[PDB]
């Protein structure tokens, strides 16, 4: 397994997902950093220093995206799955043992927000996903560690 | 007292053995032990044999040509002092005068196929030296392919087999094994059909679904043939050598107006390699096309760049051409531009831009 090729593919996949979110017009106008109450459970911009943190973050995002009926979102979820697999193979090439992250145990609350306000949940989840991917891409050259 | 066994059937295996099968009664909740009495009657040797088996099938080795097999099966409870059931209705099977094993072979182009025969002349097995093989009663098979496995059975080996051309309605080759110059009516059927089916997959401009198209030009010559696309999804990427996987999933493909079958995968996995092939399930046998593995992230078509503006620079005299990079793919990009004089026919001059970060090019005119 070529490490460099996997890293470059990971970069391309990240940009691809970012562009996908860019296509979604309503998400672009919404501030990524801005805090909205109730969405706090979504893993937004809070320093993601390590590979295990990245894995659990992506796992939670996949779990949240799976519940929302949208064609674009399913593809994004698949890309996130591929991204996790790429991170796992990289963690193997670095001699790290990444345990397979379960999603959030605490989804019993997410149903309420999805029912009351779908629009807020979708725009926030997408914008925070884009932000999280951007810092991950920034840090991927800094020699991330486990 | 259990009911007598039903559904007594006799078939011929590919190895040249007689398989006798029967169905257990549907009202016995306990396993049954069966006694089978079978008599083989030829013009010279008459044999009777009783066999006790726990299974519902029995194998008889070296079924003799031109002989009558009479079979009766009865059952008993396996555990405890059960009562023997009444004998079933006797089944009589009459064989032919020449044995080909295996009688039929379904193979592909370039494979090696071995055919074995036993020739009977007046209830006497001809030695393998006298056996001569012919193809469709047209020409004698060369003696180099002839092999004597045993004194009773002869065989022929075919290496690097080509596709059998259709001679009228018959799409197979009839291989005859004969006693010297004089030949018999029965033969062995060789079906070499074209399984080389090219499947081309393509994703949409938004990378949401993948449509795979394949043609039916080489399979129109065979009736009663069912075609099913089988695909296996790997966890990551494609292997260097695609192969048939035992665990596979069928795909619903629909025929279009152009004669191509299209199958739409929605949703699609971008970096998961799909190994696909075509399974043709004939009346006797199933064949698989050479599998091809496709990665959707590498089949990126998408829409040509938009906002293409062609202006001419003032006081410079250079044709400035600008565009906007499409949403997909996000890899480094190269561009091909044709520019010419507008008219009924445009003489297209070609230019290539290999810079990924290039959005506007100035050219002399």
């Amino acid at each position: 397994v070529p490490i460099q090729k996997v890293q470059d593919d990971t970069k391309t996949l990240i940009k691809t997902i970012v562009t996908r979110i860019n296509d979604i017009s309503h998400t672009q106008s919404v501030s990524s950093k801005q805090k909205v109450t109730g969405l706090d459970f979504i893993p937004g911009l809070h320093p993601i220093l390590t590979l295990s943190k990245m894995d659990q973050t992506l796992a939670v995002y996949q779990q949240i995206l799976t519940s929302m009926p949208s064609r674009n979102v399913i593809q994004i979820s698949n890309d996130l799955e591929n991204l996790r697999d790429l991170l796992h193979v990289l963690a193997f090439s670095k001699s790290c043992h990444l345990p397979w992250a379960s999603g959030l145990e605490t989804l019993d609350s997410l149903g309420g927000v999805l029912e009351a306000s779908g629009y807020s949940t979708e725009v926030v989840a997408l914008s925070r996903l884009q932000g999280s991917l951007q810092d991950m891409l920034w840090q991927l050259d800094l020699s991330p560690g486990c | 007292k259990p009911d007598p066994p039903l559904g007594l059937h006799m078939e011929i295996t590919d190895d040249g053995n007689l398989k006798i099968s029967w169905s257990s009664p549907p009202l016995v909740p306990f396993p049954l032990q069966y006694q089978v009495k079978y008599s083989e009657n030829s013009t010279t040797v008459i044999r009777e044999a009783d066999k006790i088996v726990s299974a519902t099938s029995l194998l008889v080795d070296s079924i003799l040509p031109g002989s009558s097999y009479e079979v009766q099966v009865r059952g008993k409870r396996l555990d405890g002092p059960g009562i023997w059931s009444d004998w079933s209705t006797p089944r009589v099977f009459t064989t032919q005068d020449v044995i080909y094993f295996p009688p039929k072979i379904l193979t592909s182009v370039g494979s090696n196929v071995s055919f074995h025969c036993i020739y009977k002349k007046e209830n006497k097995i001809v030695p393998s030296k006298e056996i001569v093989w012919w193809m469709n009663l047209a020409e004698k098979i060369p003696q180099s392919q002839y092999d004597v496995v045993s004194d009773h059975v002869s065989k022929v080996t075919f290496f690097n087999l080509n596709e059998t051309k259709p001679r009228g309605k018959f799409t197979y080759d009839a291989v005859y094994c004969c006693n010297e110059h004089e030949c018999h009516h029965r033969y062995a059927e060789l079906y070499v059909i074209d399984v080389n089916i090219n499947i081309s997959c393509e994703t949409d401009g938004y990378l949401t679904k993948m449509t795979c198209r394949w043609s039916t030009s080489t399979i129109q010559s065979l009736a009663e043939s069912t075609l099913q696309l089988r695909y296996h999804r790997s966890s990551l990427y494609c292997s260097d050598i695609p192969s048939i996987h035992p665990i596979s999933e069928p795909k619903d493909c629909y025929l279009q107006s152009d004669g191509f079958y299209e199958c739409i995968f929605q949703p699609i996995f971008l970096l998961s390699g799909y190994t696909m092939w075509i399974r043709i399930n004939h009346s006797l046998g199933s064949l698989d096309s050479p599998p091809t593995c496709v990665l959707p992230d590498s089949v990126v078509k998408p829409l040509p760049p938009s906002s293409v503006k062609a202006e001419i620079t003032i006081n410079i005299g250079l044709l400035k051409i600008s565009w906007e990079k499409p949403v997909f793919p996000e890899n480094n990009l190269q561009f091909q531009i044709r520019y010419g004089l507008s008219g009924k026919e445009v003489q297209w001059k070609m230019y290539e831009v290999y810079d990924a970060k290039s959005k506007s090019v100035s050219l002399p005119v």
